[PDB]
RNA sequence: GAGUUGAAAAUAAGCAGAGAUCCGGAGAUUCCCGAAUAGGUCAACCUUUCGAACUUCUGCUGAAUCCAUGGGCAGGCAAG
RNA sequence: GUGAAACUAAGUGGAGGUCCGAACCGACUGAUGUUGAAGAAUCAGCGGAUGAGUUGUGGUUAGGGGUGAAAUGCCACUCG
RNA sequence: AGUAACGCAAACAUUGGUGAGAAUCCAAUGCCCCGAAAACCUAAGGGUUCCUCCGCAAGGUUCGUCCACGGAGGGUGAGUCAGGGCCUAAGAUCAGGCCGAAAGGCGUAGUCGAUGGACAACAGGUGAAUAUUCCUGUACUACCCCUUGUUGGUCCCGAGGGACGGAGGAGGCUAGGUUAGCCGAAAGAUGGUUAUCGGUUCAAGGACGCAAGGUGACCCUGGGGUAAGAAGGGGUAGAGAAAAUGCCUCGAGCCAAUGUUCGAGUACCAGGCGCUACGGCGCUGAAGUAACCGAUGCCAUACUCCCAGGAAAAGCUCGAACGACCUUCAACAAAAGGGUACCUGUACCCGAAACCGACACAGGUAGGUAGGUAGAGAAUACCUAGGGGCGCGAGACAACUCUCUCUAAGGAACUCGGCAAAAUAGCCCCGUAACUUCGGGAGAAGGGGUGCCCCCUCACAAAGGGGGUCGAAGUGACCAGGCCCGGGCGACUGUUUACCAAAAACACAGGUCUCCGCAAAGUCGUAAGACCAUGUAUGGGGGCUGACGCCUGCC
RNA sequence: CUAUAACGGUCCUAAGGUAGCGAAAUUCCUUGUCGGGUAAGUUCCGACCCGCACGAAAGGCGUAACGAUCUGGGCACUGUC
């Protein structure tokens, strides 16, 4: 049953291929109208017990999102964490059980534990782990940060005083699905990206030679002109709250 | 055959048209008789 | 398939002479069948 | 396929909006336009249609 | 100072020494689009309680600290 | 048929960038045509034909720019 | 040079007209052609071409009395059909706001913008050009006017709903055709005949209105029986309204096209009898029923199955700060009683001689209707309905070019290459290999029958079995696979040089590398800022290789 | 036996082509030798190897299916001859 008063409808028209009428994210269009679904991260709503009414199928995201009722009359989307089985109960707050699927602030769980869904600072939504099947550990805790190792090994002291939920997100089956029609792809709405050895010179630092040609620049580029391997791209500085790359 | 069915004037959208009135109206209909059935029953 | 040089006054006079008087000698046959037209025996002209 | 033939029965409503003098005016540049359509001094300055009925005969 | 109702000839009735036609100074009207201006608009259109927005003037006077304000509201005039 | 399946036949089921083939889309072979009927057709054949499909009405992107399943092709018969 | 040509190989022929002039105009009679159209509408476009009467200078690839050409008059009527007065998507413009030599850029509420959602008309007549517009009859919507009541409003507001994917086959049906009855007429000059010919129609709307499918509820079937629950309904618990809770409801039926009746005791009509400058009209006017099959309409966003998960906002229905205002300005059951009813389009073409290709161009142009025989079919072939005979003709019939048919004997010997021809071909039935990813190959290959008549069986609707007869030839016309064996490249379907290149080129499913911690990286913009992402590390950008199998050395 | 070198010495670079494949869409000389096919085949298939100048993601090798692909030989069918 269809129109939760919640999949709201209008997006931005179609994938943004465009900023100003160019393409300036190449290689979008297609698909189907993917109708979104505005799904909670300020969660927000503390010390309610709601249900779980439905592991529905998010296409504008990767994991399943789970609808759940409260005791008031009111009705959420939240990504569902591996092992939220039908009917059970999640609860947000501050003191709450550690238990699948329910939030609480950083500070007050367990370190080492399974946390999906973070926020970098507060008020926003929910940042950090939050696709289908990410997790992020808790390395110990300390004055006002929490050294939390997030899904690319890799660890960073982020705020400790932020909301985060507990579990990781479910739907790990996807990583491995084969799209083999080949216009599979194509459903989704990503077009060919062709490759650039053949563009013509102007097109891209790969200028065409007779018979198929090996770039012959000194490094490979991005067609913008860019080393297209190794050469890390990150603001001297900016915030360096992070510990380790681990990259 | 052809001028038997543009006697009763309902080709592309005004057959459409037409059949969308039909369907509304007797269910505009069937709402009355129902609502009104309902007293039929409680009393 | 292209003509090099247009012709004399000399030539086109003759030929032209030519098509006009392929048109004379067609005429006295016309004139025949006048000259025998005029009311007389005959069976063609209903 | 058509032949290299460049117009097509387009509804006049939809090209008078791309050139039509309301569309035309609007920009810095097309108020300019105008400028010049007068000073040469042409007659019919647009190519619009009208939501009356665009023709007298 | 006599004849006149624009171009070309009638046409139809007119007007004029109880100044016609006409020539000047000052006026009045000046449908619709167009700065375009009541709101929209594919210009010369549609819907309209009949009449922009910017200054200016006169009044009501948000916010937080009923402060003071600016902003808003309105009735104004008519100047870009 | 095995504390448990694993597989064999039947039936239902209806999948497939599946199959043959009209509309439709497009272009491969051949002849005609080449002061053409047509500034790329006609005829006989030909490929795809529920899909990475077509198409209608409104729109978007611009000149060292746009778009490009990539030919430097297309951008109103004009494009290094 | 009076030279090529006169725009496709549908095809014209006559008699008689009009006129100064007929192959070219009109009327017959005949022949012929399309008929998934060379037919009838309609969106766009054109914009006066439509109609009537004169005209023929130029135009028409001939002619001309004729025209889409010239001249003069004339013509297109809507409360319901389309749009606006209603709503909003992509997009556009954006007050204020931010940014910027100037212009101007980004951007919110607003305002426009339909190709979409709300919303009310059908049949028959008329006529030179209009008719769902005019006329007749019957309908529907909105606003008033009248009566009884309640006094309580309308807005802003918070809610329901509007609201919406693809296939896929069932099912019930209706339009439509047949076949039959029924009524009318009939000799149609050769054998015999009526076995032949025509009509057999009526919509919107009102009132009633139900078998299918959905309760697979306990099963035997698909109905008596007993209790909670289905469509609809009352609640109460966190104050109207859904949102959530639980109980419960003479609760078991609800859903929808068809159906009936009225609309239509009516018209409508084949056929009769007179007029006539041969059209026309006049009066009469019978029967107006059943069985078959069938939808690429209808129930229908039924239902099942899928992943790639399918637009919004108004109308419209319920009510809180029962919000400004209050039976004087108000609204509802309501007589379904009486009256009124806003702008714009409407002609004509529209698979086109008038639209787009400069030509009255053997091109192109969205959507709608879809008949008969044979057929699996919207192909094909021959025809109804309707429309047309292609706007230069008549002779002769050399060579030669093209579109085609046939060719004795050989059957690739031609040739750069069997290119181009020819040849198979449909439905049944037997059989089907190498390989293989074990799906495929595979319609492999190859072989056989099939026409009509009679007969009984298997469903006993088709098909098959037996027998016969005919031709040289039996899917016999049209339509309708040539097939193998071996290689190279590319895994495949797909896309690409509009107009000399369709490919081994590009792409793709897959692989690896590398960058990016979320006010990311990358791109665009001087800037604001916008894609990225309303995503968030199994996710984003970039480079090369391109299923699958084994691998991927050394510096 | 004669040869071809299983194996050795030298300058060299940073090292000196591994597996597979091979006269190959890469071999010029070159219709390279040999075998099959043909009456006869510079095309073709299978091999050898002195790879002029193949070779491992400007991938190596091989692959069932598919090709309006290029290529060789077939049977049927014919005015292509």
């Amino acid at each position: 049953n269809p129109r939760n008063n919640l999949i709201s409808g209008q997006r931005r028209c179609g994938k943004g291929r465009n900023a100003r009428g160019i393409i300036t994210a190449r290689h979008r269009g297609g698909g189907h109208k993917r109708l979104y679904r505005k799904i909670d991260f300020r969660r927000n709503e503390k010390d309610i017990y709601g249900k779980i009414v439905t592991i529905e199928y998010d296409p504008n995201r990767n994991a399943y999102i789970c609808l759940i009722h409260y005791g008031d009359g009111e009705k959420r989307y939240i990504l569902h964490p591996r092992g939220a089985i039908i009917g059970d109960t999640i609860v947000s707050g501050t003191e709450v059980p550690i238990k699948m699927g329910n939030a609480l602030p950083l500070t007050d769980m367990p370190l080492g534990t399974a946390i999906h869904n973070i926020e970098i600072t507060l008020g926003r939504g929910g940042q950090l782990a939050r696709a289908a099947g990410a997790v992020a550990k808790l390395i110990a805790k300390e004055g006002k940060s929490a050294t939390l190792k997030l899904p690319s090994g890799e660890v960073r002291l982020i705020s400790k005083n932020c909301s985060a939920t507990v579990g990781q997100v479910g739907n790990v089956g996807v990583n491995q699905k084969r799209l083999g029609r080949a216009g599979s792809k194509r459903w989704l709405g990503k077009r060919p990206v062709v490759r650039g050895v053949v563009m013509n010179p102007v097109d891209h630092p790969h200028g065409g030679g007779e018979g198929r040609a090996p770039i012959g620049r000194k490094s490979p580029t991005t067609p913008w002109g860019y080393p297209a391997l190794g050469r890390r791209s990150r603001k001297r500085n900016k915030y360096s709250d992070n510990f380790i790359i681990r990259r | 055959k052809v001028e038997e069915a543009n006697i009763s004037v309902q080709n592309l959208p005004l057959e459409s048209k037409l059949q969308l009135k039909l369907e509304q109206k007797i269910k505009m209909k069937m709402a009355k008789k129902i609502r009104l059935r309902r007293t039929g029953l409680c009393a | 398939a292209v003509p090099k040089k247009r012709t004399s006054i000399y030539k086109k006079r003759i030929r032209k002479n030519i098509w006009k008087k392929k048109g004379y000698w067609a005429a006295l046959k016309a004139f025949s069948l006048a000259k025998s037209l005029s009311t007389g025996n005959s069976k063609s002209f209903f | 396929a058509a032949l290299c033939l460049t117009k097509r029965s387009r509804s006049r409503k939809s090209l008078a909006r791309t050139h039509g003098f309301r569309l035309r005016m609007s920009t810095t540049s097309g108020r300019a336009l105008l400028k010049r359509r007068r000073a040469k001094g042409r007659k019919i300055l647009c190519t619009k249609t009208n939501p009356s009925s665009g023709k007298r005969a």
